[PDB]
This record gives structure tokens, sequence and C-alpha cells, in this order.
RNA sequence: GACCCUGUUGAGCUUGACUCUAGUUUGACAUUGUGAAAAGACAUAGGAGGUGUAGAAUAGGUGGGAGCUUCGGCGCCAGUGAAAUACCACUACUCCUAUUGUUUUUUUACUUAUUCAAUGUGAAGACAUUGUCAGGUGGGGAGUUCCUUUAGUCCCUCGAAAUUUGAGGCUAGAGGAGAAAAGUUACCACAGGGAUAACUGGCUUGUGGCGGCCAAGCGUUCAUAGCGACGUCGCUGAUGUCGGCUCUUCCUAUCAUACCGAAGCAGAAUUCGGUAAGCGUUGGAUUGUUCACCCACUAAUAGGGAGUGAGCUGGACCGUCGUGAGACAGGUUA
């Protein structure tokens, strides 16, 4: 029976009765059975390459000669490489030093490929703590316009401005605000880019430690916060741009109450904003109604990712456009 | 910064001038080979900026940031030595 | 405890070496510019570039210890935890900043293998230990958890 | 112009390009068009006169 | 000391064989366009891998050795001997079809009787060599 | 947030003209008639664009952290001292240029000094004590520092000598993660 | 060498009041009209709608429920599912058609808004500029001397949520003369000062440390203020200025030769221990070194000493120019 195999889960993994409930229940058992060995194997290590400095052959090349092997990470991505064995640490590369490439997970790469940074605009990041996002952005902006990328925490804003600097960002403006305040203080984005934080459910090889420690009390707390957060990202972006207007939500959640109800209560608190298609080339349509929980039809065009499907973390993108 | 402005100089020019033009660059890729080869590559084409024109310096007009389309309009120039200057040039940017 | 672990199996250079090669890039220094530190320390991330001010302390490989026999004083077990960092060594505040393991020497241990249930039902993952032994002498680190 | 392939051997996307692209899509093909038709509109002013 | 095993220990390689090799290649160039490799007696570390820059990377690369030596990554390399049979039909189902394009031995026999037996011990074992270059 | 004093911008600038050659570079209007300015933050000079600094002027003054490119930091006795993260701005209109070899970059990138050996291509006539920014053989810029002989003088040299000393090496990205 | 301190320097941390405001910047509105092409939100009259999993099925949802009946098909009892189907009452949205309409915005058109120039009307153009509010910042200018934590009331608001939460308030303790500079560090560099002016000598050897249990005793009277042994339980290829050679004598901490005790010690070969220094105790290979292993000869190829053993063989002071950093056929000296 199911609770037999709720409890063999349980205990076999080492997961919470709360958390694989949830999880046993959004997919279907042998979808599930899958999801569990992926999360207890780790991720393949990709890299990044900074357009602003080199590309991607001249990059892979260059790493052959120092002992790496690399492969693309599909056609989906033109600047992504995977390392499969390499002798020469990455982050001592001579190249890496150089700000050749960053460190960074395939599944982080989408929100910057959802949104379409152009030149000469003005850009949000309102969680930029790796920087990996930021670098991204303003590799696809050419070193051109403004992007503001703020962090709630100064131990972790210093890492994201030794990344900038390394890569050679000098568009970039590093703030230490709450995402909430910042419609109030400076307002006004051509983009937005929304990580919000989250349960992790969708990140288990690195962070083992949400496996036990996420309880009914911890998922009360986060969609709300990440709420008031999609609702600071509608406010802070003009309805009416030159270029377009648009809002990326990015988690790294698997669970529904934190990807789906939120751009659901987003759709119902702002009339002036819509769902549009993402762009990405892979990926599996958002949940319509889950559980008697019937959300807009137009949750559709959002896409969701998982780790046994593809080998990249599970990750939620949906793209917003605003009109009024 | 020149090898661009002489391509975009050959196409305004009388037919014996153009024709002088593209064996002055044709001696250029000769010579150095490697030094200007990305720029009729345009995937190694940079990123770090845009290209500027109408610049006032040599240094400013970031020169790596664009790619020579010039050869597109002079292989089909009235002149055919001007057409066998194309010819001969890009036969040594296919010989790096 | 073992036995968990044996299930989920079944699922750069040194810092003797870098000052080596940096001291080719120098002439006639000034004599005893290193300054080998004896006692044994925890490290933790394999490279590290460290500030200027503490480049001249150099902590050998031989010398090092990733891992504790940390006892639990209500379960009454003893088990080999990871290191995690030095918070406070009571003699010398640079030995904290370098890592110096000492008797009496706060720790921060990996407590994942031993299952304690806090308060609202969390699973604890750090926590702190006193070193009870001289790792100088012995070269084990042993330590009691402060719960 | 961004997004073509140009290489020293492979030229594909450059000889096709805008191939199925019209005359009048580019604005000069569009007002030079009302030139055009005023340019005839002048034509008939002066034959009338 | 040796100057070239000094510089290997610095920055170079595992070994001075790697600077032999390299001299030999220098000498004459057939590293650069060959595809498969076969070593009869691998040297630790560093025969193969200058085998593994000089070369297209990860191209038939055969590591029989009968000193269990530690293995190289991306080398495909064998602690089985190379006289026995056996061995060889072992070598023939990791080539399939493809000869080696380039044989390598290395002659380490245990010099020190008398210079005799270690001379003819390294020629009969350099005649065994020959004798999987002459089929392979 | 304040912009540079008289006294500090000749200090300044002072620092980029032994290492650059065309200051006058830096202080010129683009095309779409923005500025690059010099602005300090807490005792640190930063490089950014005046249209950029214009809309920082809205983050509070302790919640701003980083604005373009950093320079350096001017220290409590008035010194001004440049940093790694100066390097691109340094690289682009550097003055003598030394390149080492794949033998020297990893020592340099340790934090050593130019030994003769690690050399792969000088600079003619370049003075004793003046400011170069060191290469690799690939022309990535890892660095830059002062020489410690003459061009002429250091091609006599024995090849343990000292030819430039280190004062800023790309190594330093590992020192803050 | 190393330890302590002072001065200068670097690296790092902290402080640098409050109120308006120049500058800078965000949002909303206004000038200001007349036409053309569209979009959205409000307005209806209609038409059509809902595939996560499992369930026979593609379950908007809510309330009654137990045949109006052309079918007794279909409801009821049966699952499976948060939720169950016959039948009629409700609005909540999504996709289309049309007109009996409001406003806001985009693109475009024309000048009356607006701007520039001239004197005793020409040009631009519904975009700028400008004006008023609401904000953000303000190391600049002018005036005067806010939040966090703690303990209580469960006394009051906003946001979310399938009935549970997050963000603030009240009481009074603690944290954060003023752009000149100041405070601070078992950290670094340089220069200087202080203290010590090398150390060990009835030294050392075969049996780890931590924690719990047990524990004869002792204690401030004694199994408890506490100290507390033996046990038991729980956790756990090095190397590389190092080597080689050296007569004689001594030590035993004995490899061999002598003699004993014990062992499934059948014999043979041995293993472990005891008394024993009388007598003996090599050479190869091994990246170059020591070895550890591996080979041959041999009865065997033991280890050490002659107060930190003893012999042959394979530098530190000023001066100049700097210092983000060294150099000097410069001087002097043991």
């Amino acid at each position: 029976y199911t609770n037999q195999l709720l409890k063999d889960i349980c205990a076999y993994y080492g997961y919470n009765e709360y958390l694989a409930e949830k999880l046993l229940n959004l997919f279907p058992p042998r979808e599930a059975f899958a999801f569990f060995e992926a999360n207890e194997t780790p991720r393949p290590v990709v890299i990044r390459t900074n357009t602003l400095r080199t590309h991607r052959r001249d990059l892979a090349q260059a790493l052959i000669n120092r002992g790496v092997t690399l492969e693309p990470v599909g056609k989906w991505s033109k600047v992504g490489l995977q390392v499969f064995d390499s002798k020469v640490p990455l982050g001592a590369t001579p190249e890496y030093l150089a700000g050749h490439y960053i460190l960074q997970a395939a599944s982080s790469f989408l929100p910057v490929m959802a949104l379409c940074p152009q030149e000469n605009e003005r850009c949000l990041d309102m969680a930029a703590a790796p920087g990996g996002k930021t670098t991204h952005m303003a590799a696809l902006m050419k070193n051109t316009g403004v992007i503001f990328a703020n962090d709630p925490s100064k131990s972790r804003a210093k890492g994201l401005i030794g990344n900038i600097h390394r890569l050679g960002v000098r568009n970039t403006i590093v703030c230490n605000y709450d995402a909430r305040e910042f419609p109030r203080v400076i307002g006004g984005f051509d983009r937005v880019l929304l990580d919000a934080p989250c349960s992790g459910t969708g990140v288990i090889c690195k962070d083992p430690s949400v496996k036990t420690n996420r309880d009914a009390k911890d998922f009360m707390q986060l969609p709300h916060t990440q709420k008031q957060l999609l609702l600071a990202a509608i406010d802070s972006c003009n309805h009416a741009s030159k270029t377009g207007g648009y809002i990326v939500y990015s988690t790294c959640s698997v669970c529904v109450e934190e990807n789906e109800e939120v751009v659901n209560y987003a759709l119902s608190r702002r009339p002036n904003v819509k769902l549009v298609e993402t762009g990405l080339p892979f990926g599996k349509e958002g949940f319509t109604s889950y559980m008697g929980k019937t959300f807009h039809p137009s949750l559709k065009l959002t896409r969701r990712f998982y780790p046994h499907l593809y080998n990249v973390d599970g990750f939620f993108v949906a793209k917003f456009k605003k009109i009024g | 910064a020149f090898c661009k402005q002489l391509m975009t100089l050959a196409l305004q020019v009388p037919e014996k001038s153009s024709q002088a033009i593209l064996g002055l660059l044709q001696d250029v890729v000769h010579t150095h080979g490697r030094k200007v080869a990305a720029l009729w590559n345009t995937e190694e084409r940079k990123g770090d900026g845009t290209y500027k024109p109408l610049s006032e310096t040599v240094e400013g007009s970031n020169p790596f940031t664009t790619t020579i389309w010039e050869g597109e309009l002079l292989r089909k120039h009235y002149c055919p030595k001007v057409r066998e200057g194309l010819k001969a040039m890009e036969k040594e940017l296919r010989s790096i | 405890i073992k036995n968990k672990r044996a299930e989920k199996a079944a699922r750069g250079i040194s810092e003797e070496e870098m000052f080596k090669v940096v001291k080719t890039g120098k002439k006639t220094h000034k004599k005893g510019w290193k300054r080998i530190v004896t006692k044994p320390t925890f490290v933790g991330p394999d490279f590290t570039r460290r500030p200027v001010k503490y480049e001249r302390f150099i902590r050998p490989m031989g010398l090092r210890y990733k891992k504790a026999n940390v006892t639990h004083p209500t379960l009454n077990v003893t088990v080999q935890l990871p290191i995690l960092s030095v918070k406070k060594n009571p003699s010398n505040p640079l030995y904290t900043q370098l890592g110096v393991l000492t008797k009496g020497t706060i720790i921060e241990v990996n407590v994942s293998d031993l299952g304690i249930v806090t308060a609202s039902g969390k699973i604890a993952w750090g926590r702190y230990a006193q070193i009870t032994n001289n790792p100088e002498n012995d070269g084990c680190v042993n330590a009691v958890l402060l719960v | 112009r961004a997004k073509v392939d140009f290489a020293p051997k492979d030229r594909a996307q450059v000889d096709a390009f805008l191939k199925d692209l019209e005359w009048e899509k580019t604005p000069l093909g569009a007002y030079v068009v009302a030139q055009r038709k005023l340019r005839e509109e002048r034509k008939r002013l002066m034959e009338e006169a | 000391l040796d100057k070239w095993y000094k510089l290997a220990k610095e920055k170079g390689y595992r070994a001075r064989a790697a600077f032999k090799l390299i001299q030999l290649n220098k000498k004459y160039g057939f590293l650069e366009k060959a595809k498969v490799v076969l070593d009869l007696c691998a040297a630790p570390g560093s025969w193969c891998q200058v085998c593994a820059e000089t070369m297209p990377k990860d191209s038939l690369i055969i590591g029989v050795d009968l000193a269990p030596i530690k293995p190289i990554p991306k080398v495909i390399t064998f602690q089985s001997d190379i006289t026995t049979e056996k061995c060889r039909a072992t070598i023939r189902s990791h080539l399939k079809t493809w000869k080696a394009d380039v044989v390598l031995h290395d002659g380490a026999p245990n010099v020190g009787t008398a210079w005799v037996q270690d001379s003819y011990n390294q020629a009969e074992l350099a005649l065994h060599s020959l004798k999987l270059a002459t089929e392979f | 947030m304040r912009p540079l004093t008289d006294q500090e911008m000749k200090i300044v600038l002072d620092k980029l003209a032994n290492y650059m050659t065309d200051l006058k570079s830096l202080i010129a209007p683009l095309e779409d008639g923005d500025r690059y300015v010099f602005r300090m933050q807490k005792d640190r000079v930063y490089y950014v664009k005046l249209s950029i600094a214009n809309i920082a002027t809205c983050v509070a003054r302790d919640k701003l952290l980083s604005l373009g490119t950093c320079l350096g930091k001017m220290t409590k006795s008035g010194k001004f001292r440049l940093h790694i993260t100066a390097l691109p701005i340094l690289a682009q209109n550097a003055r003598y240029k030394i390149w080492v070899k794949d033998n020297g970059a990893q020592p340099f990138l340790y934090g050593s000094n130019i030994v003769k050996a690690h050399v792969g291509r000088w600079t003619e006539d370049c003075p004793e004590h003046s400011g170069c920014v060191v290469y690799n053989m690939a022309d990535i810029p890892l660095g830059f520092g002062v020489t410690a002989r003459s061009t002429a003088e250091a091609r006599r040299l024995d090849p343990t000598g000292i030819v430039c000393f280190r004062q800023a090496d790309c190594g330093e990205y590992l020192r803050d993660e």
C-alpha cells in the first residue's frame, strides 16, 4: 500500500514524514522512485563561459591543453560546458582567474535565458548573492546599461563583489537591501529578475539538511515572503518602456505551494500583469489544478525542471509581462 | 581599426583606388594573420562592448566587436580586378 | 551509525610547496622568514590564498586534522565526526584565526549522523564541542559535545 | 544582422540572409514609394496645368 | 639528482622518462599524426602523460604493463603482463580491429647480475616486444 | 559617496600615470554624451560612469557596497594604492608590457616576482623602476608590477635574478571567495 | 633563534550628531488641441469550456439528496480518490461573435500649446523644457545642542492562510562638539628599546588519549564536597647533505655456536621464552642518498658506547639611491 511505501522511503532515504508525503504526492510512483534516486546523486559540474572575455570553443580548446575533459551542455545553450574529469583544479586555472568562466549550476542558466536583457536597459536582480545570474545579465547586455544587484546580507555580498571584478562586469551597483524595500527606494526598472528564497527541495544533493528540517511551519513562512517578493517585482517594473518591461520569477523548489500558488497570487492581486511564454527549449508545463486548488489557465506556459528528466536541479521559471 | 575602415573606404572609391586598397589589406593578412583573423569570423566576435564607427580615437572604436561584410558587396563590384582582389584576399583568410 | 555510512558508500598544492615557488622569485631573505606552525591545525578548504598578514604562517599537511572523536554526554557514545570550523582557542587569539587545536578549544562538529532531535523537530547539524585532550602529544583530537 | 554565422569557409545564412523578404519592408523602401506616388502626383499636376 | 628529473618534480611530470619521449618526438615526429598508441611497458604517469598531450585526446591508448603501476586516467591501463598469449587476446578484444599505429616498450629488467644476465633478459624482453609489434 | 577633491585626484592620477599612457582617454565624453567619473566610498576609489553614479545616489550611504570598477583604496597616511580590480583599465593602455611563460605565469599567480627565466617577451627601452603590466604568452592580462632593472640591464642578468617586483596578481580573487 | 614594548607603515574593525536644503533620482498629474490606425480595463446578449496521481472516465465548485422518468441506460449500496456521478438552484473565471457605450495608452497626421531669433514676422513642434504633489539619497550648503535585543500585558493595526501565522505598538535597561579626524589589534614591514646572555645531567626504555561504568580507601567525621587504580565498553612506502670508511676496547638490550623450559613438538624443520658476551657476525641491485622490501654466500650475516661521540671523504657593520621592492669592481671588518 502507499502508506507502506511512504514509510519505506522515509526510512531508506532519511526523509521526514511531512516532506516525503509532499514529494510522493506530486509524482506518480514510478516517477517518484526516479526522483529520489536522482536526489542522492550529485549533479554534473558545469561552467559558464564569459562572453565579455572569450567564447566557448577557445575556452574549451584552452582547457583541453591543461587536462580537462569537456562537452557542451546540449543545444539549448551556446555558452555552457560540462566537466567530466580534470587534473588542474577549476578554480585555480589561469583562464578562471582572468575571468573567462565561472563555476555555476545548469539550473541557474535558465532564468537569465528566459528573460531577454537587451542593450541600454536598467535591470534589477533581487537576490544576486553568488553572482552567476548578474554576470550573465551583463554578458547579454555587453557591459551596457545599469544592473542593480542587491543582497540582504553583507557576508554573501563580498563574494558577489569579487565575481563582478573577476569577470570584468563594470555596469553594476551592489547594494544591501531587503527586496521589499526596493520599489519604494528606486523603482522604474525595465527588467527585474527574482530568484526568491525557498525550501531548496530542488537542490537535495547540494543541501542534505533540508531533507529533515522542513516542517509545516516552514511552508507557511516561505511562500508568504515570496508573495510579497513577487509583488515588489511588479511595482519595480514599469508598464510602458521602449523595450519590453518583463519580469522573471524563479525558484529552486519543487513543492507546488512555493512556485505555482505564488504566481497565481500575483495574477489575482495585480490584473495588469500577464503570463507569457518563457522561451526555454525543454521543460514541463506548470500544473493547472493540483488538489482542489484551481489556478489561472495561463499557468501552462510556466515550465518545471527535474533532476531525473535531465541532469538539472529542480527548478521553476515564470516570465511576466506588465501592461498598466 | 584600419582594416574595417579601409574596407569601408574601398566601397565608395574609384576602381583603381579600390583595387589598390584590397591589395594593401591582402598584405596585412599575409603578414599578421592571427591578429586580424577574428574580424571575418563572426563567432569569435567580442562582446565587451559595441562598435563605434564615428570615433575620435583609434583605441576607442572597439574594432573587435564588429564583423566585416564588405566582401559581399565587392564580389559584385563591376571591376573584376576588385573581384579578383577579394578572391585573393579570402584565399589567405582560409590559409591561416 | 556505521551501517548508514556503509549503505551511503554503496549507493591543489600545499602551503609548503607554495612557499618554495615564491622563494624562487625572491633573493637574500630575512633569517627565519617562514614561521612554521608546530601546533596541529584544521584548515577546511583545500586551497585558499591567505592575507599577507598571515602568509608566513605555514601549516604543514602532515600536521592537519579533519575528523574528531566526539562523545555525547547524554547518549554515552563516541563517534568520529567531521570538523566544520575552529571557533575559540582560549590561549591565543591568533590560534583561533590559524585554526590551532588546543586543549579547551571549542570546535563545531557535524552532528548529522548522531540524529539529535532539537526543539521544533529539527535534526541538529552543527554543535559546539570542547577539545578535552592535547593533540600535540597524541595523534588524535578528542572532544565532548556542549549539549 | 546580429544572428548570422559568417565564417571564412562556411557561408550559408550569409547567402540566404533576407531572400524571402520583400522589397518594401525596409524603411528606405517604405518611404521612397511615398515620393514615387508624389512624383506621379506632381507629373499629373503639370500635365493638368 | 638529475636536472631533468628535478625539472619533472618541480613542474614537469612524474619522472624523467617523459623527457626521454619528447626528445624522441623532437628527433622524429610520429606522435603528431598517428591515431592508435600501444605501450607494452607503461612508465608511471610519464610516458602516458606525454602521449595524452601531443596525441589527440582519448584515442585508443593501451597501457599494458606487468608492473602494477598507478592507473593513469583517460588512458586504458592494464596491470597484466605482455608475454602470455592470453594477454595478447585481451589486447585483441580491447582494440577491436584497430591495430596499433605506434608501439612503445620500456625495457626495465632486474639489472645487477654481472651485466650479462641483465643484458640478455633485456634483449629477450625486447624481442618479445618485437613479436607483439610485428603482430600489430 | 562623494567625488574626489583636488588633492585626492592628483594622487590618484599620479598612480595611473605610472602605469598608463592615454589618461585623457579615461576623462573623455563618449557617443551618448556621458563621461567616466571617479567616486569615493569608504576610502575606496571607483571608476564608474557618471550616468550610473547619478542613479546610484538613491542607495543609502551605509547600504551601498560597490560601483562599477574599483581602482583601489586610499590608506590612512593618504597614499593611494592600486588593486588588481583596476587591471582591465591598466591593460587597455599599458605603457610597458612584460610577457611570462607558462612556467612563470603559475608562480606569478601564487605571488612571486618575475624571474629572468620566466620572461617570454620584453618591451624595449624600459627604465629601471617603471610600471609594467604582466601578460602570459596568450595575451591574457595577469597583473601589474614594477620593473627591477632596465631592459638593457636585465638582458645580461643571471637567470635566477628578479626582473619585476610583483604588486598585484589575479590570484587575489581566490582570497575573497 | 625565540618572548615583551615603542615609533612609523600596511591589512582589518569601529566612530564621525540632529533639522531643512543645493545637487542627483523615481512615480503620478497638468500645459494641450483636432483627425486617422490599434490595444487593454470597465457593458451587455449570446455560443463553447476545464486531461497532476489514482479512479471505467477529461471531477469547474457549492446546496439538497434517493426517480421527473422517451432509456430504467443511468442514481443509490462497491471502490479509488481532498472531493463521486440520476435530477434542479447559485456565481467564479477562461476562449470566441456582435453592438444599443465609457475611459487610459501606443503608432501616425495637422498646428492653436510651448520654445528660438528679429523689428521703426520667420523656424521648430503636441516631443522637450517648465510647474505642483508623493517619495529615495545627500562625506556638499545653511541653522541648534531611526531601528535591534531583553522581561512583562496576551492591551491594539496591516499581510497571508482550508480556523494557523508573519510585520509593528505600551512599559524601562542595553547597542549603534560630529567630515576635522579619532579609537583599536598576542597580525605584517622597517627602525629602535627591554629581558634572557645555549641546553641537559640519578635524564631514558614495552605497552595511546578522551568519556561512561565499577571501585579499596582517603576526605572538613566516612564510598561520596570531591580525588580515585586494574579492568570493560564507544571512537579511531618515509625520505632527500645526507651518507660512506676507520684500529683497539667495552656493554648486552643474544643474530649464530652451547645448555635448558613450553608448544600437535610423530620424524625433519621449527616457534616462543630462560642462563649465557667464551667465540664469530659478507656482497649486489635498489632516480641519484639512507633505507623498508627483494636477491645470492654463510653457522649467522645482532644492536650500541668511547655531556650534547672523534677524525678522512663526497660571514656582518656603515654610506648612497630607492622602497607597494631591492641594488651598489661603494667603503670597512672578524
